[PDB]
């Protein structure tokens, strides 16, 4: 009961959903033929939750591909683990969005979404108690951006009591691989923040940081990033699928952070992450699991989590512990840096404890955290956007489409709304 | 002959009777498939066990209680451990969404779906016993479903039986560790069900139990599998007297007369001693003297609240072991002359003393060492007044600006029932302040 | 994992003195009597009736 | 059902505890693990009911370094867990350190422990407390423990065995500072002072065990024979018993003149002290002799106001009497004109036990001596000198300064020695 | 419980503690892979004291090497006991001082020093129940005079109850290895005269001098002088570490041996000290003990102490011995000495037993000195100082990085000030 269902778009949602399901599978005991091979009873326990049965006893994810060329979804298929999805799930175009938000949302990609909401309709509707939805997606792309956020609202739609996940990655300036990214940016986040119920940013900045200087490795590559995001996505649904002291699924996540119901944006981190050879002078306890926990250079975010203040935040435990040093450890650092917390609300932060720790960790920590300091990413975003936009440059490709330059000055009218709305409760005192 | 149900709701409640429920079977001599042991099955002639279990017909018991969730993980957890074949299948009720932590969601929506089975599991239980005595409820405040169900049940339960004493052994926030972040919300929403709908509230707090284990038990890190087993030990102590042959038996309707003053003021803190592990349990007496006087010390009060604060009412205090009427006599008058206890006015005489023979049982390979005396105490005074007051205080911080209220107007929920139950615990405050006043 | 085994707990627990989740803290004491029986007080003497 | 609590704070009372409680134990017969191999232990032990035994006492310091040798060492087994207190900052020779920053932190434990002995306990006699006055945890905790216990306990008498600097052997450097502040502290609140200067225990070992390179553990045992010797009438039959109580009836003239020195005597080494007979008249003289004084003071610098000597052995009433009149007769040893009677007199009939591994030899006479005289003046007025020395340009003052204490305290403490100091002086006239 | 954490920096720094942490490792019985190895019961009971928590039944130090240039840690953590150290703690920049105070502390040392200063806020924070700090510097360096006073300035300011413990190595005019010495030893001592609790000076000039004539060694290097300092640091908390009749932390010598808040700078010296062809023709008693510990010669700077009047002494004595002998030879030696000793201060010396020898000794003292001849190593400093200064020779170097000739005027005057009213209590009588 209470499953849930994925769907992935463009290159990067689908880069970061075929090593996603690598790291389940690992969990749970299956072999990229879908065979189980496991060891203990609870792997197969809560099984129903992400993947369905056949016949013959073989599991398959209910997972939904989607894009508008082939050029990805072939690699993906002609890898590892491209046994495991279904033929019939593969849906896709043959043209290509070309990094056009109004080409991927007005034109070519509301062509496509006929056959897609098939699909996911099917899916959502053999399934016995659906739970919500989980979308891993780019802000930065044409496809991934168009086509995702158009999905998202017809979704919502059919199910408005589900919940929406989504697992967003914004482009940041510092690393800029298209030219036309503050536009169609700023375009998605209008529709995300009316539909999706929680959104989590990952920045390919901070991704590369973490990776450079905590696990100390000179040359990643995307393989290592998208690894990096599949740890934390399934630490967040970790205490949905094995037994533990404390259960908070996803929609208590929900009610214990988002007070205000347009403030639902995300930050999250991992822990523990050490490096090759400084792994034998670590010890595995509680108290030093949340030091690097809340350490503002382990978030996934550009932005600076002491640059504002906690209106709440959430910590998911896994492995063999005990209450009473998560319970204390959590008030310390309360206490320490109420600067940095947020004082109308008392005690803003919510542990969790599930039994089973990931694969080969005694422990791990889960992290995720709403903070203020969240609007410097959409500031800095937005004066990209005003700079280009006072020109018009670029902009023939977007009113050769159908849509006007009406929607480019409303869309930045409500994303600067929701800034100033979002700096507010920072200075707001009791 | 006499029959007492037990009602577990929510996952506070479910883990502590899981406890509870390994004690009653070790007291007994009951394995846990349900079978006495094949050595000595006819050996237990006398039906003791009669108040907590009821005999199949051919051979097993079956434990009096239901179980209630709205979240399978920890139901079907007890169904696939060595404790499946202890309870009835069809007494453990599950359904498929949780609360999550928002009341409305679990007195409106769901909740609603769920009461309709449990009544009629319970209908079916009672109608077995005949001299049944009152009601065991066991919740988690601080809960979504714990609270909402929780008040359901209380509230349909009190027109279905009426008269029939009920007792509620739940568990309000400590006053600054806490879990979640909005329960101060539905703790408020909860204490507005149980106010005239639950004969006797025990104030358990997590704060107290930590620190017991920290000191007496010499655990520092303690965990929830810990915690539960010292409240099993009261509910044990509390219950003896139905069972097992004393000096001075109490039964579960004498407690209201003796401990409710004014039907408002039915709240009360709990205490027990000893609490020792074996490695110091030997070094001292245990007599009856000194077990008593650890008693009164506010740092073994089970609830985070200072007796020094206010003033006693009644005092309810329970021995089981080999002690002597003589010897508590003399322990109960060299308390009256200490100064800093201090009783109302208006009791002069404010000690109602148990003494049972069955000394107390460990369950091994546990913690606690089994000693020869032990006394569990039930308080009431009016220094509980501070525990809903800081509650009070948390709740007018975050409602000050409608925080977190979307979630429940969403779910059925009015408005305006935030405002009534403010007033209510208002309410509760100035009958605390006007009884302990001088007269 | 590279995980320490017993023979290294007890050693940190004596040196630091950090315990696992809910364990007791051993004294190694030497006991003539088993610590898992006998009930640990001291009972003052009782005789029978006494008044006849 | 005669009891008696006794309190060990700072390193020199542990230190002295332990030797303390060795004797003691061997002395009833208790094994370190506190078994008895199949109730005159009672006034010391306390019965578990099967098997074991428990001392009345209990162990303060802020220094875990001494605690954890008790509680690993043989004795591991003998005493209660939870009542060998022990903090984690030392107070590090700062009295302040010692009674305003970190002593009200502890002193909360230990007289809830008290009380917790003092209920279980039915006929308390008194207390006892041991600590080093030269110290900052010695001074400061021994100064708020009297303070607490005197206005909980009231009429409860309490019996302090410190330990003054010694005139010229000395260890610490800002030590003259913090004796004149527990000096002020234990005046009015310690019924009975005995003092055991280092020097002259050094003294006394070389002179008579013939020992030249001693330590603290051989001093250490001498106090626990001489604390023995003061409380065997508590337990053991004699032909004239002497309580706790019958020393605040015969010894303190004056509510303030309530400090006193020791001695004892015989001591002599087993190579040398079967070649005399050691007779009572022997004894008694050694006692009275100025060298065998167990603190570095001159007694026939001054008068003598009373003198209690308890003999345990075989001794004879009679012959105790020809002892007195010997010593009335003799010219140097004279008394105070207002107090023609001057001795009171023990006897009981328990000989010294001897502890192996010792140096004491056993012998079937024993005496211990407490001497109130005007002679201890000496040691408040050379410390009170040392005091003006160091006072003069405040040095160390702002070591002090910086944990809370008040500038005039030590004004006040001075002047405090000043006037004992003209209390002496205006009693040791003549009428 | 009551433990320290050890900081060191600079080249003689790094050189001093990489023997220091072998003779500790030696002395508690650590193998060079971390693993303990003691016989002894005693030798396990307080390595908290020094060493921190790591999975695998082995030890790791906490200790911090930090240096503007990487050339001498790179050979460090290749020699012997080079594998304890953690490497997230060896932190080095890419350019160096070279012998520049203001480099060192005003232009580098704010662009590294926070990664210092978060890796010793970490081990604060981590560690029990601080008793202080311990730094190994040379004052007459660039990077080690002027960082690792910055870092005592800052930590100073965080933890303001804490004691502090620092090993100067101040150039010396008999043997100079560098032309600017005087300007930035100066410059380091105005800063921490203020600032460290305890300072315990050391000459290169001594060492030499004790090498060549007490161990009548041919060709000493600078392993026989880190191995004497060593020792001398060791035998400080060799009483803290291990059970003694009396025992004495760090704070209580301090209250025992400053008088006055600005006279905390010591002289230190080790006994007993012997050739290699006299060991067996020698008898170690007490009083040959403390003959050679106020032995002229034994001190470890080129002060003379017979040019000047003791304030307090302190002896540590280390080994099991007769506590009469200590004191009968402690009264001795201040009666038979009583012109050197200061007047107003009766019985000014200080005894500490530790029964735990050292290993390879049976009997052990280390010596600490607070006296009034401590200042004609100030007062040389000061003169060639003052002679380059005149000229304002080599001042471009150091005014060209923010600083002027105002800091330089204010040290030489508080320069002069401390050793006015250090002077004036050698005269100032009863
Ligand atoms: N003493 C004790 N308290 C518990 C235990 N488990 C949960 N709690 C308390 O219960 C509060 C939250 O309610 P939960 O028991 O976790 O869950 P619930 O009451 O069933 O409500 P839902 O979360 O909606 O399912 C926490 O703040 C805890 O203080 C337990 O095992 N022992
Ligand atoms: N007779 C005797 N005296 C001792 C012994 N140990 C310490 N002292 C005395 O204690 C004085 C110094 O104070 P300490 O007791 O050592 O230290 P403290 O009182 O515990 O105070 P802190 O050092 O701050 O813990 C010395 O002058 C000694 O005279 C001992 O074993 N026997
Ligand atoms: N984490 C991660 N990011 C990626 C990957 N591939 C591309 N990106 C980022 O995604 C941005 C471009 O998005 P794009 O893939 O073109 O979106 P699409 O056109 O909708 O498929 C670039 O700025 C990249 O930094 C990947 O495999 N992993
Ligand atoms: N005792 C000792 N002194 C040293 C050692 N190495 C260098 N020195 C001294 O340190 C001085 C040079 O200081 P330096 O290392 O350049 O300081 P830095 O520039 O701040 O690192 C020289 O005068 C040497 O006498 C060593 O291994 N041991
Ligand atoms: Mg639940
Ligand atoms: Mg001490």
């Amino acid at each position: 009961m209470r499953e849930i269902v994925h769907i992935q778009g463009g290159q990067c949602g689908n880069q970061i959903g075929a090593k996603f399901w690598e790291v389940i599978s690992d969990e749970h005991g299956i072999d990229p033929t879908g065979t189980y091979h496991g060891d203990s009873d609870l792997q197969l326990e809560r099984i129903n939750v992400y993947y369905n049965e056949a016949t013959g006893g073989r599991y398959v994810p209910r997972a939904i591909l989607m894009d508008l060329e082939p050029g990805t979804m072939d690699s993906v298929r002609a890898g590892p683990f491209g046994q495991l999805f279904r033929p019939d799930n593969f849906v896709f175009g043959q043209t290509g969005a070309g990094n056009n938000w109004a080409k991927g949302h007005y034109t070519e990609g509301a062509e496509l979404i006929d056959s897609v909401l098939d699909v996911v309709r099917k899916e959502a509707e053999g399934c016995d108690c659906l739970q919500g939805f989980q979308i891993t997606h780019s802000l930065g792309g044409g496809t991934g951006s168009g086509m995702g956020t158009l999905l998202i609202s017809k979704v919502r739609e059919e199910y408005p009591d589900r919940i929406m996940e989504t697992f967003s990655v914004v482009p940041s300036p510092k690393v800029s691989d298209t030219v036309v990214e503050p536009y169609n940016a700023t375009l998605s986040v209008h529709q995300l923040v009316e539909n999706a119920d929680e959104c989590m940013v990952i920045d390919n900045e901070a991704l590369y940081d973490i990776c450079f200087r905590t696990l100390k490795l000179t040359t990643p590559t995307y393989g290592d990033l998208n690894h990096l995001v599949s740890a934390a996505m399934s630490g967040v649904t970790c205490c949905l699928r094995f037994p533990g002291q404390l259960n908070s699924d996803l929609r208590k996540l929900a009610v214990n952070l988002i007070p205000f119901p347009r403030l639902h944006f995300f930050m999250i981190g991992f822990a523990p992450l050490t490096s090759r050879g400084s792994q034998q002078y670590r010890a595995l306890t509680v108290p030093e699991l949340t030091q690097q926990m809340f350490d503002a250079k382990n978030m996934m975010c550009a932005a600076d989590p002491r640059h504002g203040r906690y209106l709440t935040a959430s910590a998911l435990f896994r492995g063999r512990m005990s209450t009473k040093e998560v319970d204390e450890q959590m008030l310390n650092v309360q206490n320490k840096n109420s600067s940095y917390f947020v004082e109308w609300i008392p005690n803003n932060i919510k542990s969790s404890i599930c039994d089973i720790p990931p694969k080969g960790l005694k422990m791990a920590v889960t992290f995720v955290g709403n903070s203020t300091a969240i609007q410097e990413m959409f500031k800095r975003v937005a004066e990209q956007f005003t700079a280009m936009f006072r020109r018009k440059a670029f902009l023939h490709w977007y009113t050769g489409e159908g849509m006007d330059e009406m929607e480019f000055t409303e869309a930045e009218s409500n994303m600067n709304d929701l800034v100033s709305e979002y700096q507010q409760y920072q200075d707001a005192t009791a | 002959m006499r029959e007492v149900i037990s009602i577990h709701v929510g996952q506070g409640g479910i883990q502590v009777g899981n406890a509870c429920w390994e004690l009653f079977c070790l007291e007994h001599g009951i394995q846990p498939d349900g079978q006495m042991p094949s050595d000595r099955t006819i050996g237990g002639g006398d039906d003791a066990f009669n108040t907590f279990f009821s005999e199949t017909g051919a051979g097993k018991h079956v434990p009096r209680a239901v179980f209630l969730d709205l979240e399978p993980t920890v139901i079907d957890e007890v169904r696939t451990g060595t404790y499946r074949q202890l309870f009835h299948p069809e007494q453990l009720i599950s359904g498929k969404e949780d609360a999550a932590n928002n009341f409305a969601r679990g007195h409106y929506t769901i909740g609603k779906e769920i009461v309709d089975l449990c009544l009629d599991r319970i209908r079916k239980l009672a109608d077995n016993c005949t001299g049944l005595q009152g009601f065991l409820v066991f919740n988690s405040v601080g809960g979504g479903t714990g609270s909402g169900l929780g008040s359901l049940l209380l509230e349909r339960l009190s027109v279905d039986y009426g008269k029939k004493s009920k007792l509620g052994f739940t568990i309000y926030p400590s006053p600054q560790v806490s879990t979640a972040v909005v329960e101060p919300y539905n703790s408020i929403l909860s204490t507005h069900s149980l106010l005239e709908h639950t004969d006797v509230a025990v104030m358990l707090d997590n704060e107290a139990i930590y620190d017991i284990c920290r000191r007496n038990l010499d655990i520092e890190r303690p965990t929830y599998t810990n915690l539960n087993r010292l409240i099993a030990q009261v509910i044990s102590s509390l219950t003896a007297s139905l069972r097992f042959d004393g000096a001075l038996n109490v039964d579960i309707t004498e407690f209201q007369t003796n401990l409710v003053p004014y039907p408002r003021i039915h709240f009360m803190l709990s205490s027990y001693a000893p609490i020792i592990s074996a490695e110091k349990a030997y070094h001292e007496q245990l007599s009856v003297a000194e077990i008593t006087n650890s008693a009164f010390e506010p740092a073994n009060m089970m609830a985070k609240c200072d007796p020094r604060h206010g003033k006693y009412m009644a005092c309810s205090m329970m021995y089981r072991g080999d002690v002597v009427p003589k010897d508590v006599n003399a322990s109960i008058a060299t308390i009256k002359t200490k100064r800093t206890i201090q009783f109302v006015d208006w009791c002069p005489t404010g000690f109602k003393v148990g003494i049972n023979y069955q000394p107390p049982t460990v369950v091994p390979g546990g913690d606690l060492a089994k000693v020869m005396r032990a006394v569990c105490m039930i308080s009431n005074s009016t220094a509980i007044a501070e525990v809903f007051s800081r509650l009070d205080h948390k709740f007018d911080l975050m409602y000050a600006k409608r925080a977190f209220v979307h979630w429940y107007v969403g779910e059925g929920m009015e408005e305006g029932e935030f405002s009534e139950a403010r007033e209510d615990l208002a309410a509760l405050e100035k009958d605390y302040e006007e009884v302990g006043i001088e007269t | 994992p590279a995980v320490n085994d017993q023979a290294a707990h007890d050693q940190y627990v004596r040196s630091h003195g950090n315990y696992e989740a809910g364990e007791q803290k051993n004294r190694n004491y030497n006991w003539k009597v088993d610590p898992q029986q006998h009930r640990f007080g001291k009972t003052d003497k009782i005789a029978s009736n006494e008044v006849v």
